[PDB]
């Protein structure tokens, strides 16, 4: 909300919106068979913390 | 086995075979050369199309 109090009064509202910032991060696995492989449980960690978040 | 070809000195082994009518022809290459690994590729002629590996 502007409101513009001035020496004209002008309320308006003004919807805005947000979201943070988000990043993909990406493993793959792959043999030379010419067949990439599955079967992975694959577990991405916030390690920027210091740890394994 | 429809052929049997040798990588000359542009190391191109040329293959000339036959297009079924709609059906598609995955072609095992399997090459060697003694002295290094064995190694393979398949790769499949969708029609008439030039399968350089």
């Amino acid at each position: 909300s502007l409101s513009v109090q001035g020496t004209t009064s002008e309320s308006a509202s003004v919807n805005v919106q947000y979201v943070p910032l988000t990043s993909t991060i990406t493993a793959t696995v792959v043999n030379q068979e010419g067949s990439p492989l599955a079967g992975a449980t694959v577990q991405l960690y916030n390690t920027t913390s210091g740890s394994n978040t | 086995l429809v052929a049997t070809q040798t990588t000359n000195s542009q190391g191109v082994a040329t293959f000339t075979v036959l297009s079924f009518p709609g059906v598609t022809q995955t072609f095992k290459l399997v090459a060697s050369l003694q002295g290094y690994a064995a190694s393979t590729a398949s790769v499949s002629i969708t029609g008439q199309q030039n399968a350089s590996v």
